[PDB]
Parts: C-alpha cells; structure tokens; sequence
C-alpha cells in the first residue's frame, strides 16, 4: 500500500543511475550480503531487497516498468504465464513489489506460493546464430526478459534459462526449444558438431580437398587417398567455443559423382568399370 | 535365417530401450590435444580500403526500390496495409497523436531513400566483432547437467517476428530485424523434452570483457553485405583428423593440358571463375532439412530429482578464475568526471555503460554447470551396422570380429553396406527364378532425348551437349 | 450332452477335409448366405453355424481340439487366454460347443462368454510373404490366429478382424494396421517398395549390373548411368498393384570406392581427380 522502495538507493546509486551502473552496485551488495559466504540470515533479506532492486533494475523491460512507475500509477497487467524472479524470493520482498508484481508473485523461495509454471518456448534460430547468441532480450508469454544463453543449439533440443520461467517455488523456468531454419546442417552434442560432406568419387580416391562451410568461416578439408561413405571427420576446432577452444565438426562422407562429364572422364571412368567387370 | 512367420505388438505398452556406456563427464577431457584451432594469427575479417568496385554501379536491381517492400504511398495503397495497422485508429480524435513523420515524403536528413547500394567495404570496423562469442568459462569437473521436465503450458499469442529476417545472417551478422532476439512460446509444436535433450544446460553464461563499445553494428555496410566482407579459404590442411590423412596436397592437372593450363579452350564468360583450382559452383547439402522428426516422445517428464540447480554459489573457489581481469572495466579510469550531461534527452542508461561481468557470473557456481554445456547424447557411431542386420550374426556367420577388428580385412568400419554380401548369410535362401524378379528401370539419366524423343507433347527442347555435359 | 456338431457338414465338407477345404467352403457359404445382402433370418442362423464351424476350424489349436476330441475324451487345455471366438454369437450356438470348449471359454477377465472391444494393434509381416499372398500364422495373446493376408499388402493396409482386440470370448474387432517388417532388402509404403544399394563409383556412373536382393531371391540388376549418392533409384515393376497401376523401387543410394588399388588405376583416378578439382 503505497510504500514506494527506492530501488536505486537500496543499491546505492542515485536516480539516474544506468542500468549497468545499477548492476554494479548489485554486485557489491551480493558480494556484501551473499547468503552463505556471510553466514548472517539478517544479510539474506537485505540480500533479497538487493535481489529487490535487481528484480525490477535487471532487464530492459522491468527497468523501464519502474522508470514509467511514478507516470503510470496502476501495476502491469498479468503476463499469461506470470513475473520470472531468478534467485529473488518475490514472496519476502515488499508490500509494494506484492503491489507491482502482485497479479504474477512467482512465489520463488515461498515453499510453496505457486507451482512453477514450466515455460517451454520454441525459437526460430540459425547455426551461425547459435555460434553467436550472446546478451540478448526475448519476449516469450507476454514476458519481456534478457539472458546470455551458452552459445550452441541442435534442432528439437532444449536450452534451460534457470528460474526465468512462470509463476513458482518450484523451478518451473525458460525451455527454448529450437526450430532452425532451412540449414540445420551441423547437429550439436556439447560442443561437438554432426554434419554431412559432398565428396566427388575421384577427389575422395587422390585425397584432394572438399570446402565444408563453416560457422566463423569455409574450411577446407584434406581428404585422405581413398574414402569410402559413411566415414566420418572430426574437424579440430571447428564447433562451437570452449576454454581450451572449440569443439569437433563430424561430417558424414558421402561419395558422389558429377553425373555429366568430359569425353577424357567418362572414358577413364569407363576403363576403370571394366577393371570392376573383369573381377567377375 | 529363415523367419517367415510372424508375431502382433496389440501396443499394451511403450517398450523402454537398454542403458549403454556413455557419459565421460567427470574426468574432464580438454580434446586440445592436435587440435589446431587458433593457427592462424588472428586473421579476423578483411573488411576495409580506400573504397574498391561497385562504386556508382552497385548492381541496379528492383524498379528504383527506394523504400524496400514497406513504401506504403498513401494515396497508390494495397496489399501491404492488411499485413498491419488496416484500421489505423483514427485520423486524429484521439489515436491521430501525429499526422505527417515522413515531412513532405523524407526531408534532407543526408540522403537517405534506403536502397543499401553506395559501397560495401569503405569503413573503420575492425571486423573481429562478430556478433558475440561465449565459451563454456572453464574446464571444471562436467557432468551433473540433466534438469529435464516437460511443461504444462503450451501456445500463445503468435508473434512471428521476421519469419524470412531477422537474426538470419551468415557467418557473421548480416540482419537484425526480430523482436531483440526471438520471440514466443511453443506455438506451432514441440517433439519432447528428455526425448530431444536429457540434459539441457543453462547455467554457462561465461563472462564477457574488453568491450565497453559496440555502436559499431556495421562490419561491412547494410542488410544485403553488413558482415563477412571477405574470408578467402586455401590452405594445405585446415581441416583436422580422420581415417589417415597422410600430409598430401595433391590435384594439380598441370602436366599438358592440350595447349595451356590456364583455361586455354575458353577465354571468357561473362565473369564466372570457373576452373580456377576450384569452383564451378558444387558443395551439396546447403539447406539439407530432414521432414522426418524420427519421434516426439512425451516421456520422461517433470521428473524434480535435480537437487542441485537453485543454489546461486556457495562452495566455489573464487570470481576471478575466467581471465582473473581482462583489463579493468569497473575502474575504467576514462574521465575525471562523470561526465557532462547537461540534457542529453535522458542520462545514457541505454541498459548498457561498460557491461562489466556479474558477480560469480562463470565460475563452477556450486552446480560446476557454469564450465560445462553438455558433452553426451548420442554420438551414433554406426560401426554397429554391416554385421548381419537380419539375424545380428551372433556367433556362426561371424564369431571372431563383433566389430572394430575388422583391419587384417581392411574396409576401416564400413557401415553403409546394406549388400555388400548380407544375402544367403550361411543359410537356406532358396532364391530360384520367380516371378519377384519382374523390374523396368526408370531412375534418372535414361529419360527423354535419345530413349522415344522428348515426349507425346510439343514440350521438346535442342538442349543436349555432347563435347561438354551440360543441360 | 455332447450333440457332435459335425462342422465339415455344416461347411459342406466331408470329415477328411483340411483347413484349405474348410476355407473355401467357408467362403461359397460366406457369398451365398451373405446375411448383409441375403437379410433372411433362416439363411443368417445357418449362416452362423457356417461361422461356428470355421470359428473352431478356422485356428491351428481349435482346428486339433475338434479332431483329437472323439480320440482323446477330455476338452484339450485351454490356452493362455483361453478358447477364442472371434467375434461369432456364442450364446446362440450349440451345447457341444459350449460343453467342449466351455471349461476355458475366454470372457477376458468376465469369464462368462463377455464380448470383446474394438482395438488397433500393429501386424509386423514378412516381406516375403506379403509378396506371396495367403494364410499367415501370427500368435499373440495365447491365440495362434490364421489370418489371409492380401497378395501385395502395402504399409497401412488395415485387416479388421474380430478375435485379438479387447479381451472377451468373441474377442475384440482388432485393427491389423501391417507393419512390414526391418527385413534389410525393402519396406513397401503406399505401392512401392524403398530398398538400399550400396554401389561403386564407377558402376554408378557407367551402369553396371551389381547382386540386388529382393522377395524371392538376389537378382543381378544392372544400375542407372550417373547414379549419384543421397539419391534414390526409381526401378518400375519392382513394386506392388496400387494408385500408380504398379509400384516402383527407390534404392538409397551410398557410393563406394574400390580402398586397395594398383599404380595403374591409381593412376587414372588421380588425372581424373587432377582434372577435376583443378579445373572445376
């Protein structure tokens, strides 16, 4: 009932503060009132008022919900899915964040306050894209929300966003379950990736070379003398970023032929037909 | 062998599979061993010069074109208006809060009318900004990572943001037209949770560092070339390791060639570059896209036996593992001040300042998902193929080598071999001439032309090369 | 009181008559009685004693329960399920029937001669034998049932037959949705079968004749010019009566190459190769 926190000031920065600059100030306090690292529950509820501010001073979207609080007076209409609180314990916060957030309240470390709703998104997304990700705002239930994904997906399969979810105690959190477009050519197991080569028949038999084009560039692959498909790569440092680099490209071999050819080929494309009839 | 009769499934059940050993994801393998990786010294992006072709030419395409699929016109309207805003509102009242944001159909602002055709390299982008990268923070422990549910909630509004555009691009940023990112909940389809992913990470958002600036979206110039520029590709063996790969280049030609090496029976056409050491257009694949999902799967659901997940640090070692200080960023030490800022609209919140890493933002964060984004699923193999796929062998047609020994015999693995022999396979196939035997090929290659001409029809065509193959 | 319906009789058949005797009986009976065109209570009543009849002769088990019954005086023991009936009025036919087989009368868990439920179930059936055409022998549930398959029956093809659904006396109209088998030759879908052929480069290109296997025996089949890998060969009359009048062959395409070679070949495939790559 009408008692306004100021965000900014319970972390410390003044009103006009950037929402980076609030997110330093955070972390001085999250550091300072870190629930285990001080063994203090009084500095776990100035934690969750620190988790408070960062709550509605965190992403674009709940940054400018307090920004226009103060011209808007009424709360924002209920998110069919409810108000995500990674790590904020919503149900100890303020009467006036009950107020703000109240028609989505989470219930986050409330014990019980509501079953998480477990938010499965799918997302158009490409190979190249999934190489790049990185620290970027997605609206998903009517929910406009920011989050640094681990760059790397494979078609059908599930990225976790932990906490960032519908209404819950229980991690009900963010599923983005990738659709990729017309080029899902490099599948993901951990940072290792499972693509398809075309290898011309006579290139595969010298161990010519074959472009595989790649996620940050076209690499092009030395093909030992005589391959069969159904053969596999694993091209070094060619999947997506680890610590020590990144992952292994597998490309299936396959063997294929021009079809169409030159009088020269076709005849000694022939000879060679006869070297196989003469094996019977 | 000879089965012959058979069995009914009735479906009383969904027969579950078997567990095999799978999932290393506790000794950390950090596989940089011949990995190459970073051998080229830098490279990034060669995208710059003192401007270099398409200079006043720029490829004239589209009538004008101007303002790109969204010119409106007003008064010469159509089509377009029923995509969005057919109703407006109302011409003033009260929706009507402008009237005229296009001043007398675009003022001089510099130049504007879109197009996206004068230049393409003429800038100072250091081009090694693509987009954004993030690894898997550390090395760690691995492993632990399943998560896996399901969801309750299903659909929503539609929000079919870009569908064409968007975050596309190719290589490196080309579009940014979506929502931010992306935008909705699973409002087409969705296969299965543990069906697709049995173990989805999250929790591996890295670290970040020595940006503090990133206005320069343009790597190259606009929409149809925003990035890349230029990434040539020539080289010995950038490829990695498979099979036996013997160090041999190869592939030359270059002995007589009739008259000369360099094209020699050709002189010109067009532009091409063709027969160029490589090239004439080839690579297959490119869009591949399978319409065939295998299975959905909606099993092992919700399934909240992960108890480690909702502890944000506790047991760690410390926030400064990943780099320990990429230069400074908190105390940037830029001006004395903060600034000017007299009324600049706002203060510069811009969501961004210096984006400086989170506290604990990639260090182990007691879960150890914070080094880790999976390893383990299935990697397939295949080898297991070859090996009799009627009867699986089981000793007799094959007892010594199961699989993998297979090298006194050569082959190397095999599996694509559905014929090779597998017919007969030490037992009574009978075969004899039946009437089974009946086939008339009609694949690709014996179709009109030579067979009965063209066709019944006056669809014909002079189109048969005979020096060259070509259509 | 054991009244011997002679069931041979009944079909019109003399008491040495086999299964096959007992069918086409069954059938001329089936045509001429056909209750839903011939709607004459007298003709349908016959009609089901034609049908109890075949009911017990129909089976393998049923069939040797009626000819070792009269040699052997004790009912031979029911099988895991009990005495199936499919889909025919028990509670209209003969106290020798039901005296006979009345010890294990099914009901599923009813006991008390219950009908069975309608049920879609999947018949997984040789391809050799759907080429064939005729009685085959598929048990399931304690039942050993003879069912007709057509000659040529195609993916999806749905047999309804009474006697494998829902657990009864007259047991369930069971759905025979007919998956062909992972036999490793073909799965015929709508009239045409899809193979594999694993098949050297120069075969591929030139048209040579490799071992393909099909339902009734390996044959020697010379393959298309400029065969290319990933590609599927349409082959005419290979396939089944159907929509397309017949149905073709689509082989899955994997080049191979020949791994060991002489200087000689190894020669011509290097200039091929060298003559390729350089001048693509």
């Amino acid at each position: 009932m009408a008692a306004k926190k100021d965000y900014y000031a319970i972390l410390g920065v003044p009103r006009n503060a950037t929402q980076e600059e609030i997110k330093r100030a955070y972390k001085r306090l999250a550091r300072q009132y870190h629930p285990d690292v001080n063994k203090s529950p009084e500095a776990e509820e100035k934690f969750k008022e620190i988790n408070e501010a960062y709550a509605v001073l965190s992403d674009p979207e709940k940054r400018r919900i307090y920004d226009t609080y103060g011209t808007t007076e009424a709360p924002p209409p209920p998110p069919p899915g409810g108000y995500d609180f990674s790590g904020f314990d919503v149900e100890d916060f303020s009467e006036f964040f009950q107020e703000l957030f109240g028609p989505g309240l989470f219930g986050g470390f409330g014990r019980r306050s509501r079953k998480g709703r477990d938010l499965r998104a799918e997302l158009p997304l490409t190979l190249e894209e999934a190489f790049h990700g990185g620290e970027r705002v997605v609206e998903v239930a009517g929910r406009r929300v920011s989050v640094r994904i681990p760059p790397g997906v494979r078609e059908g399969s599930v990225i976790r966003v932990p906490g960032m979810g519908g209404q819950g105690n229980p991690p009900g959190d963010l599923l983005l379950v990738v659709r990729l477009l017309p080029h899902p050519v490099f599948r993901l197991e951990g940072q290792d990736l499972y693509a398809t080569l075309d290898v011309p028949a006579p290139i595969a038999v010298v161990g010519g070379k074959v472009r595989a084009m790649t996620l940050e560039g076209p690499v092009e692959v030395a093909v030992p003398p005589r391959t069969q498909a159904g053969r596999k790569l694993r091209l070094k440092g060619k999947g997506f970023p680890g610590p020590a680099g990144r992952g292994d490209l597998y490309l299936e071999v396959r063997i294929t032929i021009p079809e169409r050819l030159t009088p020269e080929e076709e005849a000694l494309w022939k000879k060679l037909a006869e070297a196989y009839y003469a094996r019977a | 062998m000879k089965q012959s009769t058979i069995a009914l499934a009735l479906l009383p059940l969904l027969f579950t599979p078997v567990t095999k050993a799978r999932t290393p994801e506790m000794p950390v393998l950090e596989n940089r061993a011949a990995q190459g990786d970073i051998t080229a010294p830098g490279g990034a992006r060669r995208l710059t010069g003192d401007q270099t072709a398409a200079l006043r030419d720029s490829l004239s395409d589209k009538p004008a074109k101007n303002i790109i699929l969204l010119i409106g016109d007003g008064m010469g309207d159509s089509e377009i208006t029923a995509a969005r805003n057919y109703a407006e509102g109302a011409g003033g009242f009260f929706k009507g809060i402008d009237a005229l944001p296009l001043t007398g159909q675009y003022t001089h602002y510099a130049l504007n009318k879109k197009t996206g055709k004068p230049d393409y390299v003429t800038d100072s982008a250091a081009s090694a900004t693509a987009w954004s990268t993030g690894v898997k923070t550390y090395n760690g422990a691995l492993g632990v990572d399943i998560h896996e549910k399901d969801h309750p909630t299903i659909l929503e509004m539609a929000k079919a943001a870009g569908l064409a555009t968007g975050n596309v691009s190719t290589a490196e940023l080309q579009d940014a037209t979506p929502a931010a990112l992306v935008a909705h909940v699973t409002s087409r389809k969705c296969y299965g949770p543990s069906a697709t992913s049995e173990k989805c990470p999250g929790n591996a958002l890295e670290k970040g560092g020595k940006g503090s600036i990133t206005e320069q979206l343009l790597n190259a110039r606009a929409d149809v070339t925003l990035g890349g520029g230029a990434k040539t590709f020539a080289e010995t063996a950038t490829a990695g390791e498979w099979q036996g790969k013997t160090l041999r280049e190869q592939a030359q030609a270059r002995g007589y060639q009739l008259v000369s090496d360099a094209a020699s029976l050709n002189s010109v056409t067009e532009a091409n570059q063709q027969k160029p050491l490589l090239g004439l257009f080839a690579d297959g694949n490119m869009p591949v896209r399978w319409l065939g999902p295998k299975a959905t799967y909606h099993g092992n659901i919700d399934k909240p036996a992960v108890t480690c997940t909702p502890n944000p640090q506790r047991n760690d070692s410390v926030p400064t593992l990943a780099q320990m200080t990429d230069k400074a960023i908190e105390l940037l030490s830029k001006n004395e001040k903060g600034f000017f800022l007299q009324v600049e609209g706002a203060s510069i919140d811009k969501q961004d300042h210096a984006a400086n890493p989170c506290g604990q933002i990639g260090e182990t964060v007691d879960l150890d998902e914070a080094v880790q984004r999976a390893l383990e699923f299935a990697k397939k193999e295949g080898n297991t193929l070859v090996i009799v796929t009627a009867d699986h062998a089981h000793a007799s047609q094959i007892v010594a080598p199961d699989t993998k020994a297979p090298g006194l015999t050569q082959a190397l693995n095999t599996k694509d071999g559905a014929v090779m022999v597998m017919s007969y396979g030490n037992s009574e196939e009978d075969s004899q001439e039946h009437t089974g035997s009946q086939l008339r090929i009609a694949a690709y290659g014996p179709h009109a032309a030579n067979v009965v001409g063209l066709t019944d029809q006056t669809d014909l065509f002079y189109t048969m090369k005979a020096a060259l193959g070509l259509k």
